[PDB]
This record gives structure tokens, sequence and C-alpha cells, in this order.
């Protein structure tokens, strides 16, 4: 989508395997600002908005 | 910019009481090994305050 009309995709009612996404090397910028990347696979959250 | 003071942002384990870490070795942030050379998913443990 465009930046002024960004599509918000909601992730819920599923298990997220962040290991596969974190081990993919094609993402040139993988920066987190409020949590820890090494703790994503243990912590729990109500929902994810993309 | 006083960058002379640095802190250990990344480490593989929490420290025991009265334990000092002075080893300036590279940190492996992902599944890809670093082999002592900086690169993708290879971030230095020590960062400077701005």
């Amino acid at each position: 989508a465009s930046v002024y009309a960004w599509n918000r995709k909601r992730i819920s009612n599923c298990v997220a395997d962040y290991s596969v996404l974190y081990n993919s090397a094609s993402f040139s910028t993988f920066k987190c600002y409020g949590v820890s990347p090494t703790k994503l696979n243990d912590l729990c959250f109500t929902n994810v908005y993309a | 910019g006083n960058y002379n003071y640095l802190y250990r942002l990344f480490r593989k384990s929490n420290l025991k009481p009265f334990e000092r870490d002075i080893s300036t070795e590279i940190y492996q942030a992902g599944s890809t090994p670093c082999n002592g050379v900086k690169g993708f998913n290879c971030y230095f443990p020590l960062q400077s305050y701005g």
C-alpha cells in the first residue's frame, strides 16, 4: 500500500514463529524499539498490528 | 557529544553479583556466525551514550 493509506493487517488467534523471520537475512533493517528480539519467542501479546 | 562512557548493551547471559566483563569480543545477534568480524546481525556489545 501507499504510505498515506497504509494497510493495517491484524495478527491474532495464531502462534507466531519469529525464529524463521528473524533468521531470514534478506531484511536489511530489523530494528526493535520497545521489546527484545531474543525474547519474542517467549513473551505473549494480545494482538499484532502490521 | 561525550561518547567516552560506554555500556554493555548486548551479552549472552546476565552477570553474577560483583562480576566485571572487560572482554571486547564480538556478539552474534543471529543464527549466522560472525567469526570475530563485524557484519550483518553482528552488533558490537559496547555502545556509547549520546
